[PDB]
């Protein structure tokens, strides 16, 4: 009962003090947990998910809403704990070009979620909007057997809420490419719309 | 109107076509008074107070209501369910109608008969205008089961009953069709079948035992 | 190679003498060695089927009686989620017992079973021990698939054997989508900038 | 030496490492959407993440006793304190302490610390009577613990989401001796 | 010692696991290993009840493979149960764990201290069946092992190993 | 008197005040009424004009006083997220945000922590308004301490 949109609620300054009732903090306190504790959830996850799935498709663009409501909260919190509350500090740059924003997830997101950064990020040469972003390990999927990537697409929805609440309108997609020794490299493709492409230019 | 995408924020919604009710109310148009007050059913939900400008706001529906036929019933979310209990007469006539192989598998995964009997009927109305009022409600092409008399009208918010629907009927052959809704009036012309929420909510008569 | 998708293990049990072998031998393909019974108890003989677009094996384990196996073969019972009760409608003390496997079967094998009944020699059709309607019956309030089971021209086991691996295969038939795998893109020469 | 000491060692190297916020998001964004397609009914998605929960652990107690090389335990005491000092020491990084064990060493009870699997929730009014959050764990001890043939019944009784006291568990057991030939 | 045939069965008889690595042949392959496996668990279950009137298992770190997986000496968890055969052309090993999930290695090199290098292979092979076929959810409990990554994750420790 | 606002993504309102000195009690008259969400949803737009701007019209987080209309200054803050902390100041004479302009960024940047903490909460989604009883004096407390 404080917003109701029903109306404003007019309510005049310099009241008491009120009683404290909910205190949290934010600071990053890099609490661990072992790796058989991710891919069991991991596995929960996609045994449900196959079970209330009729064909491939809607798995994909189903098993990516769980990415986007990860990717949608972590934007906020990842610049906000960098820039660094009641510790008072200035407010980082708020990017606005997209290759600003894509050195910032390819040094950060990925330093975030997983230990390393991420290796490589790769212009598609050969034509435009496409943008492809790599690894050597995706270390969530590695319990997955066979070649079908659709189990990839967990991941690629926190990338896609990343951008989608960034102000930038994308599309991921996932693909493998076994190169080398690394028989897992399996690339994303970030692929912009049409519609924010004019923006950049003007 | 297309400014807004109306048909979000809501304030700034209601307060524009409130404006535009009360502009077309000094130019007299007729026909955007009652398309602004048909299309405020949007938002009757949130953002309005219990029974101040609903009926200050019922001055601006009645002159729509005296004139042609200029609103047909906004809102077509009427009555929950509809329920055709046969009273109890007599129990002295219900009147119905009529090795080798073969392995078990035992790992293996109404219609009325109406007599002479009344119905019931039940609805409500969604928001707080006072003593809105229904006549002369009846099926849609059915057969001779129809109600008789009209008298009723509704409270402020109440889920309320409709009694003595009286219900007489024409037997028939047996063929099993459904019904869901009826024609009824709501202190103006008959309008069509006010549907019932969530699911069709169905009904499955059939004829009168002559037996 | 192997590549089957399920393997189901399917015990017979029933009384010494009633007949399950010969139920047996004519009706698995084979096992492709005769072996012997009574060396470490209980045989066993596959069979395979497709359910559904999937290709199912089945291992059948019937039981021997001799009274020594007594903590063996309730050790053959884990795990073991098939069962088929075989009875023989010419000797009648079979029946009296019968009941007493089924309750030390639905003891220690598994969560949930599938239990079907068989009467084995019905070749003998002039020397019925217990009438066919009382073993229907009670077979329908223990939940079972009853078979006349024939001895000799028969089929009842061909189809009522197929209709126990469908019941068991949609009690462990979970769930399953695709495996297409066709989403190809990105051939470039690589302007990358780290 | 013993069981208080020994799950550091396997803490200390060869567990391979994630964050526990990561963990955190990807469990509130399941029970999110199991409410939002549940229409609010939450003694359902109790029943739901329970029976999500029961097939965790026993894929995790192979996992488990082949990271560590446990025997059976003698006595219920000492499932607590395998309970406590290396199961979720070893795979969480928390120790919840045992409290309050029955007349005859039938229940037992669990006070939980911290959790790791609600640093940011705040439930909403509607969920705050019929409703546990941390429900995967009464899967998990449910779970892990039939397949040592220790036929336990878990619920929750009070938990700090709610806005009551502390988190805690009650384990009650009762039934064993059927199992596997060779002992 | 050394091992030549990786056989896994269930906790309840037939087998989900074999691969018959450098045979250099084609030997016989189909539901022989079936009721070879089936015949395992049962005599290892009679070996549980023949015992005289009577009425141990310490293994160490070896380095097998080339961190490694463990450290520290260890239990086993069947006593009276069959533990391994031994013949002219080769000898067998079987392992089983507590939930009730044995491995048997076939091995063709013959003739005590080989239990002691065999368990601590094989519970560096449970060790990866524990990582790699658990957390699988297109791998349902109690099926076979069509899994393509546990076979080159156990070959290259094997090929480690001889 | 001083209004509030966090406006949304699709410019739905999330949260919702004013708050205003005790010598005229009932603030803002006659337009808290009729005009007072009018110039904020209209005003809006020169906020997401300058979201593409590198300098406006080395910090982009903290803008100034982006429109002046009666007197009354408006002052805007652009999350990463997109919400925009928008907040119309009104007084008697010629009210003046650079008086309070080192001191109200720590007012917006303080907000953060009450907002990327209701953030957190998972059965929280987004396009719905923040019915928190805690939010209220977690933000005028912050409103009384510091203006």
């Amino acid at each position: 009962t404080v917003g109701p949109k029903q109306a404003i609620t007019s309510e005049a300054s310099t009241t008491y003090i009120p009683s404290r009732i909910y205190s949290e903090s934010l600071l990053f306190k890099r609490q661990e947990a072992s790796l058989s504790a991710m891919a069991f959830l991991f596995q929960e996850m996609i045994s449900q998910l196959h079970r209330t799935c009729k064909t491939a498709g809607d798995f994909e663009t189903k098993l990516s809403d769980y990415g986007h409501n990860i990717g949608i909260r972590l934007l906020e919190l990842l610049n906000f704990r960098a820039s660094s509350s009641n510790y008072i500090t200035k407010m980082r740059r708020r990017d606005l070009k997209i290759l600003d924003i894509l050195q910032f997830i390819h040094g950060t997101l990925w330093s975030y979620l997983f230990n390393h950064v991420s290796d490589d990020l790769v212009k598609s040469s050969e034509r435009d909007n496409e943008y492809m972003i790599v690894d050597n390990f995706p270390t969530l999927t590695q319990f997955i057997p066979g070649e079908n990537v659709s189990c990839e697409y967990f991941v690629c929805g926190i990338i896609k809420g990343f951008l989608f609440n960034a102000g930038f309108p994308c599309g991921v997609t996932a693909h493998r490419m076994p190169q080398g020794g690394h028989s897992q490299r399996t690339v994303y493709l970030i692929q912009f719309d049409r519609q924010v492409l004019d923006r950049e230019g003007l | 109107i297309e400014l807004l995408n109306i048909n979000t924020w809501l304030i700034l919604q209601k307060k524009i076509l409130q404006l535009c009710i009360k502009v077309s109310r000094k130019i007299n148009d007729f026909e955007y008074v009652a398309k602004f007050s048909s299309i405020l059913i949007t938002k009757y939900t949130h953002l309005l107070n219990q029974s101040e400008q609903d009926a200050l706001f019922k001055e601006y529906i009645q002159p729509s209501i005296t004139n042609e036929s200029i609103t047909s019933y906004w809102d077509p979310f009427i009555l929950r369910e509809v329920v055709i209990n046969r009273i109890l007469d007599s129990d002295p006539t219900s009147n119905e109608i009529p090795n080798p192989q073969e392995v078990f598998n035992p790992f293996k995964r109404a219609e009325f008969t109406c007599r002479v009997q009344n119905p019931f009927k039940f609805d409500f109305t969604i928001n707080d205008i006072q003593l809105d009022e229904e006549i002369s409600e009846f099926c849609e092409i059915d057969r001779k089961a129809v109600s008789y008399s009209g008298p009723y009208n509704v409270k402020a918010e109440s889920i309320r009953s409709i009694t003595l629907p009286l219900i007489i009927k024409k037997p028939t052959y047996k063929k099993i069709y459904e019904i869901s809704c009826l024609k009824i009036s709501i202190l103006k012309l008959p309008l069509q079948k006010f549907d019932i929420i969530n699911d069709s909510r169905r009904s499955n008569p059939v004829e009168e035992e002559a037996e | 190679g192997y590549d089957y998708d399920y393997l189901f293990k399917i015990v017979l049990i029933g009384d010494s003498g009633v007949g399950k072998s010969n139920l047996l031998s004519r009706f698995t393909t084979d096992e492709f060695n005769i072996e012997s019974k009574s060396t470490i108890g209980v045989e066993f003989a596959t069979r395979t089927i497709e359910v559904e677009n999937k290709k199912i094996k089945a291992q059948i384990w019937d039981t021997a009686g001799q009274e020594r196996y007594r903590a063996i073969t309730s050790a053959y019972y884990r795990g073991a989620v098939g069962a088929l009760i075989v009875y023989d409608i010419s000797k009648s003390s079979s029946y009296e017992n019968c009941n007493h496997w089924l309750t030390e079967l639905r003891e220690n094998a598994d969560d949930n079973v599938a239990v079907g009944l068989i009467g084995n020699k019905s070749d003998l059709a002039h020397l019925r021990a217990v009438p066919t309607d009382e073993a229907k019956n009670f077979a329908m309030e223990n939940q079972m698939l009853f078979t006349e089971t024939s001895a000799l021209n028969s089929d009842n086991v061909d189809k009522a054997f197929r209709e126990l691996i469908v019941a068991i295969f949609q009690m462990v038939s979970k769930h399953q989508v695709d495996l297409s795998g066709s989403g190809t893109n990105n051939m470039g020469s690589n302007g990358a900038p780290k | 030496r013993s069981l208080k000491a020994m799950g550091e060692e396997i803490w200390k190297n060869k567990t391979e490492k994630i964050n526990t916020e990561l963990f955190t998001l990807t469990y509130g964004s399941i029970v999110a959407q199991l409410c939002q397609d549940y229409e609010r009914d939450f003694n359902k998605v109790n029943d739901h993440l329970y029976s999500m929960g029961y097939n965790i652990g026993c894929r995790l107690i192979e996992d488990f006793l082949a990271r560590t090389a446990l025997p059976r335990c003698e006595n219920l005491v000492k499932t607590s304190e395998v309970l406590s000092k290396c199961a979720f020491k070893i795979f969480l990084n928390i120790t919840p302490n045992i409290t309050n064990w029955s007349h005859n060493k039938d229940t037992f009870s669990l006070i939980l610390d911290e959790n790791p699997l609600a640093d940011f929730v705040e439930l909403p009014m509607d969920a705050m009577k019929s409703l546990w959050y941390s429900n995967i764990l009464c899967g998990v001890l449910k779970g892990s613990l039939e397949m040592v043939q220790l036929d336990c019944d878990v619920w929750f009784v009070s938990d700090i989401l709610r806005g009551d006291s502390q988190t805690e568990i009650k384990v009650k057991l009762n039934r064993i001796l059927k199992d596997e030939i060779p002992i | 010692m050394a091992i030549e045939t990786i056989l896994v069965i269930n906790k309840s008889g037939g087998l989900i696991y074999q691969r018959n690595f450098t045979n250099d042949e084609q030997k016989l392959n189909s539901n022989e290993y079936l009721i070879l496996a089936s015949t395992l668990h049962g005599v290892f279950a009679i070996a549980s009840q023949l015992t005289p009137k009577a009425l141990n298992t310490i293994p160490y770190i070896p380095y097998v493979g080339m961190d490694d997986f463990f450290k520290e000496p260890f239990t086993n968890w069947n006593k009276s149960g069959l533990r391994q055969l031994c013949t002219d052309q080769f000898t067998m090993f079987i392992y089983q764990t507590l939930t009730g999930l044995k491995f048997v290695a076939i091995s063709s090199s013959v003739m005590n201290l080989a239990i002691q290098i065999a368990d601590n292979f094989l519970r560096k092979v449970y060790c990866l069946y524990s990582d790699y076929v658990m957390k699988d959810p297109s791998y349902s409990m109690e099926m076979p092992i069509r899994s393509n990554l546990f076979d080159e994750k156990v070959k290259k420790m094997v090929e480690n190993l001889q | 008197p001083q209004y509030f606002a966090i406006i949304g993504k699709k410019d739905n309102p999330v949260y919702e005040i004013e708050f205003t000195n005790a010598e005229n009690p009932q603030g803002f008259p006659q337009d808290l009424k009729e005009l007072n969400p009018f110039i904020l949803h209209a005003s809006l737009d020169i906020v997401e004009d300058l979201q593409w701007q590198i300098n406006p019209t080395t910090d982009n987080c903290y803008l100034g006083k982006v429109d002046h209309f009666y007197g009354l200054a408006i002052t805007a803050y652009i999350s990463y997220s997109g919400m925009k902390f928008v907040m119309i100041h009104g007084n008697s004479a010629n009210s003046s945000v650079v008086i309070d302009d080192n001191n109200m960024r720590s007012f917006y940047q303080e907000v953060h922590e009450l907002y990327v903490k209701t953030l957190m909460n998972p059965f929280y989604k987004i396009t719905d308004p923040i019915r928190s009883p805690a939010f209220d004096s977690r933000v005028r407390t912050l409103a009384r301490k510091h203006l």
